């Protein structure tokens, strides 16, 4: 979904956010979106810190050379469940970003690349309680301070100071590296978190007239029909008032994420395998909208009939239009043997908004979009290059997951009279599940290869209901056994 | 050394090298003198000031003047 | 301000009554005062050293790079 | 508190010549930004040097355009009267109280 | 302001250098900034005797323009809102 | 933000495009605005300078003081800004 | 010397306010405001440097000032 | 004089604990209204 | 915990903890199945699991038997 | 809050004249003056420097390029002069 969101400058940026599954056995989905987008937002929940899928997607993020941006979500669990005081909340938040930064350091080489190191002072980390309806960065917070208190400084140099072991001296209205008194807290706890805690408990322990006075103190004025809602709805409305439009997100990513002009260049340089001396790689490297359209269709999405799959991919070169002819370059495409590619048409191109589709008459270079009429030859991913190009053509490298389909199951349709649609189901399953693998043996039965419990679970569900409607008996699961050596053979074997 | 402009003005005052200041829309007339004071409105209290009319190259001694900032164009050092 | 993207770079600064001074930037203010190193008067062909220009004394600035 | 320090800024400050001119109704001649000189008496003013003027006669020197090749004309003295006028302080270059 | 009555209404602008700008009204700022859709510059050339003042004022087409109030001197209506 | 009028946020959302700048001196400046100020100080790149005498010059970058600038010429593409549509009668 | 110390120490002194247009008024600095518009007492006039007449006590606006000197 | 955004309100109140208890209460006691 | 041994593990882990625990499993690496995989010195049980000493044996054995091969 | 724009914004429906900074003459009725001294006039005629008059049903003029106002001779000044010291 790409949303037209606002900056502090009022300049609206179009942000293509791709909501991913976070359960481990769905890492397949992840890599697709990650090879789609040049930037990533890692949402680490303030409460439980780092977990498996977080840092595994972090390795995914550094391997594919991405703009990694930290979103500390669920900060309210600090206030309400754990009830950790503002100071220990500073410690826990700091420790979570420190854990992300150090597990970046591990794989990036034990040192933190200076354009990659996440700390809020330069505005990469942003805090979130999405449920309670608010999120910010120190930028957004400092700017908010400037707005409510009168135009009395540059919010930039403020956010420069609100983080760290900085302690505000009431003595002279300046921040210090040293605790001016005995017991004073940091600048973050006080100037950020003390207000947040006060906001939370002026909602979650106090008369709605106390809330209306606590915010009529501040400029924000509610509607006296918002001081009726329960503790969670009133909490959301009150924080969304004095934490407003999420500018931390736009003014975070649109800063720490390059646009399409620069993203496609390294995208292909590390992602294209065909010769980069050709004009096509340079047409991408400018993201020139007028050149030979090169699209990297890395995901396909089934529809309301479950007959054909729209093709989600990034138009990174040229300008597509509904009604084109293209050679869709599949998986095993070869410059010497063009067996594995199909010429096809474009029906209609959209922009996807996660509940509906918007028809888009032209698909700009650098725009991730939904294409109609291409699925017949796409199994996992492909490239799109117009037939209007008479140049040698190659493909974007397939997805190199973090995970492997280590688990295998057997599949025998209860009725053999429907094994065609069964495999067609399996076939159409090989449509939507990047890590799905269908393998036929000397035994002849179709074994299917997934990450583990939930991935095979939901693939069996969608096989049962989405594509085939033929109910199939699956034996006990079993996994793949490799075959290694202990120590070398004592004799040289001949054939 | 990426130094603040106000620190260069501190330089101009305490070093008391004689400088030339250009005036607003005044390509005909410059003012040389030694900076002995200034504010954040950067009106310049100047010693030994003489005003240069370059076209005939005539220099008019004014002495200790207080130059209005609102006419200031350029603070250049009259060094060799 | 975007003058921050210019730090320590050779510039061409145009001023009131059609004047050009070209010098590597040294710093600026909110009032857009500019301090320059090795500034050259392009009219009379003179390198005028380190300078400060006033805010409304800045019509435009170009980056020769 | 702003108003009283404003009042003494009018009172001991330099514009007080006009404040005097308000209470003594003395005639003041003002130099304009385009050199049209207005003799009148001040009724009231502000911190913008904008004025309510009474009995206003503005006078200027108009040099009419000659035909190309012929001598620059003699400058002609022209004055025009209005009973009451507003003056904007950005047109004001100088205010002169008449010695009376 | 009453120039809220005037958004979408086609208008003409005078500059201090006496150049003429004709476009339609989109948005206005406190600083007397304006947003002119379909704007064109009519610049008055000197009137060379024997020709109408009305028939040779140099028209340039500027397209969409935005106007800073500092040199904005005078605004009038040119026509109705176009259809 | 609160306090700021529409057309300067128009200028901001014009970011990343190629526009034209007329200043009170009469010369024309066509280039890609990088970003601009509340005080209309702006930075364009890929700069075409059209001097008072028709002079066409190539400038890599430009920083333009706003109170020096007369008007801006902006793609009607961006005249589809949400302010434009939202205020619109229809 | 901050300009406010200079102005208040020049108080009552013989001082010249030369204007950006070239006019110079030489007279007694009676008082100054927060905005550096000037009171002048028994003021002499000069345009092109040559004396043109006395105006007595005159008020000049700040934006009309080029610079001012102690005599 | 920007100071603290909310320096005039107590960080914690005796009722705050009760409010938290209400938040982590079984269905009827979650709510203020119904 | 090996992937073979992950079969129903999240469940039983929740079930003998009443669910206060929640575990995640990702593929990590390979390592060697204990025993002798080609072995014949152990003739094994149907329907009952073999011990550590017979796994590698019966594992590739049932592998072959499913894949369509003789023992 | 200055005295004089305080006085000027009550010039609503005043049929008055105006001189511009460059010498243009305008006679018309004040529909509004605002805190920036910008005036919108009705029942107007504007006559440029050396130009023929042209009439306007309505006109807008910036507060800054205003040279001055010519007020009616029929003006009860001391009516509109009270209250200028009153903050609202």
């Amino acid at each position: 979904m790409s949303l037209v969101m606002e900056s502090h400058s009022g300049k609206s940026f179009l942000l293509n956010l791709l909501d991913c599954p976070g359960h481990v056995n769905f890492n397949d989905e992840v890599t697709a979106a990650m090879r789609l987008a040049d930037g990533v937002m890692l949402v680490v929940d303030a409460a439980e810190g780092i977990m498996v899928v977080t840092e595994r997607a972090v390795r995914q993020a550094l391997q594919e050379g991405l703009s990694i941006t930290l979103m500390i979500s669920k900060v309210d669990r600090l206030i309400t469940e754990l009830k950790l005081p503002p100071a220990d909340a500073y410690h826990k938040l700091r420790h979570t970003i420190e854990e992300v930064n150090n597990l970046i350091a591990a794989c990036c080489g034990g040192e933190v690349p200076p354009e990659q190191l996440l700390d809020p002072v330069r505005g990469n980390v942003t805090f979130s309680a999405a449920q309670s309806g608010w999120s910010f960065s120190l930028q957004s917070f400092a700017r908010l301070y400037a707005e409510i208190y009168g135009a009395g400084f540059d919010p930039r140099e403020f956010a420069k100071r609100l983080w760290g072991d900085l302690y505000f001296v009431p003595e002279d209205r300046v921040f210090r590296r040293t605790p001016p008194r005995a017991g004073v807290e940091r600048s973050f706890v006080q100037f950020v978190l003390e207000p947040l805690y006060k906001m939370y408990s002026a909602v979650i322990g106090e008369h709605p007239k106390t809330v209306e006075g606590l915010l009529a103190g501040l400029g924000v004025y509610l509607r006296t029909a918002t001081y009726n809602l329960d503790t969670k709805p009133l909490l959301k409305e009150v924080c969304s008032s004095v934490l407003g439009s999420c500018a931390g997100v736009v003014d975070m990513l649109v800063a720490h994420v390059p646009p399409s002009r620069k993203a496609s260049a390294d995208k292909v340089a590390a992602h294209y395998s065909g010769p980069s001396d050709a004009p096509a790689v340079s047409f991408m490297s400018a993201c020139n909208p007028r050149g030979p359209l090169v699209v990297a269709v890395a995901k396909l999405f089934p529809r309301q009939d479950c007959s054909r799959f729209d093709a989600l991919g990034r138009v990174m070169s040229g300008t597509l239009r509904p009604g084109d002819t293209v050679k869709v370059l599949g998986e095993a495409y070869t410059p010497e043997d063009e067996e594995d590619s199909a010429v096809a048409t474009v029906g209609s191109v959209w922009v996807y908004q996660a509940r509906y589709r918007v028809p888009v008459a032209r698909a700009t270079a650098g725009n991730l979009v939904l294409i109609e009429g291409v699925d017949a030859t796409i199994t996992r991913t492909a490239t799109l290059v117009s037939d209007a190009y008479d140049e040698p053509v190659h493909i974007f490298r397939p997805l190199r997951f973090q995970t492997r389909s280590t688990v295998k199951i057997a599949a025998e349709p209860l009725n053999p009279s429907e094994l065609p649609k069964m495999v067609e189901g399996l076939r159409k399953v090989s449509k939507s599940y990047p890590l799905c693998s269908t393998r036929v043996e000397e035994s002849g039965e179709h074994t299917i290869f997934g990450t583990g419990e939930m991935y095979l679970d939901c693939l069996m569900k969608d096989l049962r209901e989405l594509y085939a409607e033929v109910e199939v008996k699956v034996a006990d699961p079993v996994v793949a056994f490799c075959e290694t050596v202990v120590e070398s053979s004592s004799l040289k074997c001949f054939a | 050394i990426m130094t603040q402009p106000i620190n260069l003005m501190f330089r101009f005052l305490q070093s008391k090298q004689k400088v030339q200041i250009w005036l607003f829309d005044q390509a005909d007339l410059r003012v040389e003198g030694r900076i002995i004071g200034f504010d954040e409105y950067m009106n310049l209290v100047l010693d030994e000031a003489e005003e240069v009319s370059m076209k005939r190259k005539t220099r008019k001694t004014l002495g200790r003047i207080l130059l209005k900032g609102d006419n200031i164009t350029l603070i250049q050092t009259t060094g060799r | 301000p975007e003058l921050k993207r210019f730090m320590d770079k050779k510039l061409s600064i145009t001023l009131n009554a059609n004047r050009h001074v070209s010098g590597t930037l040294r710093g600026f203010d909110q009032f857009m005062n500019l301090v320059l190193d090795a500034t050259v008067d392009e009219k009379l062909k003179v390198d005028i050293g380190m300078v400060v220009i006033r805010g409304n004394s800045i019509q435009t600035i170009e980056a020769l790079e | 508190e702003l108003e009283k320090k404003e009042e003494d800024e009018y009172r001991t400050g330099p514009l007080s010549v006009l404040t005097q001119s308000v209470k003594t109704n003395g005639q003041v001649l003002i130099n304009c930004r385009n050199n049209h000189k207005l003799l009148a008496r001040v009724k009231a003013f502000d911190r913008h040097c904008n004025m309510i003027l009474e009995n206003v006669k503005e006078m200027w020197t108009e040099i009419p355009k000659t035909g190309k090749g012929q001598k620059a004309s003699r400058p002609v003295n022209k004055d025009r009267f209005v009973s009451k006028m507003f003056l904007r302080g950005d047109s004001v270059i100088m205010v002169l109280r008449n010695p009376k | 302001s009453k120039l809220l009555q005037y958004i979408n209404f086609r208008m003409r602008v005078t500059l201090v250098d006496s150049r003429q700008i004709v476009g339609r009204f989109m948005a206005f700022d406190r600083h007397m900034n304006l947003v002119l859709g379909d704007s064109e510059e009519f610049r008055r050339l000197p009137p060379k005797k024997g020709k109408s003042e009305e028939e040779r004022e140099e028209r340039r087409v500027l397209g969409l323009v935005l106007l800073r109030g500092e040199e904005i001197v005078s605004l009038t209506i040119e026509g109705p809102p176009p259809n | 933000a609160k306090g700021i009028g529409i057309p300067v946020k128009l200028l901001h959302e014009a970011e990343g495009h190629v526009v034209t700048v007329e200043l009170k001196s009469g010369e024309m400046y066509r280039g890609e605005l990088c970003d601009a100020e509340d005080n209309m100080n702006c930075q364009l790149k890929d700069v075409t300078a059209t001097g008072r005498d028709g002079r066409v010059t190539q400038l890599a970058h430009l920083f333009i003081r706003g109170s020096r600038v007369r008007f801006f010429i902006i793609p009607d593409m961006l005249k589809n800004a949400p302010m434009f549509k939202r205020i619109d009668p229809k | 010397v901050n300009p406010k110390p200079f102005l208040q120490d020049l108080t009552g002194k013989q001082v010249i306010v030369k204007l950006k247009w070239g006019m110079e008024y030489k007279g007694y600095l009676v008082s100054t405001d927060s905005y550096m518009n000037l009171q002048l007492a028994s003021t002499e006039e000069y345009i092109d440097g040559q004396f043109t007449g006395q105006l007595g006590e005159v008020l000049i606006r700040c934006n009309n000032v080029m610079y001012l000197r102690g005599v | 004089g920007v100071e603290p955004l909310l320096g005039e309100s107590p960080l914690y109140t005796d009722n705050t604990a009760s409010g938290i208890a209400l938040l982590w209460a079984p269905p009827p006691f979650n709510r203020r209204s119904g | 915990l090996p992937v073979v041994e992950s079969f129903g593990f999240e469940t039983d882990l929740r079930y003998h903890t009443q669910g206060q625990a929640f575990c995640q499993s990702v593929f990590d690496h390979w390592q060697v199945v204990p025993g002798d995989p080609l072995d014949k010195s152990i003739v094994l049980r149907p329907l009952e699991p073999a011990p550590v000493q017979a796994l590698a044996r019966e594992f590739m054995v049932k592998t072959r038997r499913r894949k369509g091969m003789s023992d | 809050m200055v005295k004089l724009v305080r006085f000027l914004m009550k010039l609503a429906n005043e049929t008055v004249q105006i001189e511009l900074k460059n010498g243009t003459v305008i006679q018309g009725t004040i529909a509004g003056v605002d805190i920036a001294m910008n005036t919108h006039l009705k029942a107007v005629k504007l006559t440029a420097r050396g130009k023929n008059p042209v009439s306007m049903d309505h006109l807008s003029v910036r507060g800054n390029n205003i040279r001055y106002y010519i007020l009616p001779d029929s003006l009860n000044l001391d009516t509109l002069l009270v209250d200028i010291d009153k903050p609202k």
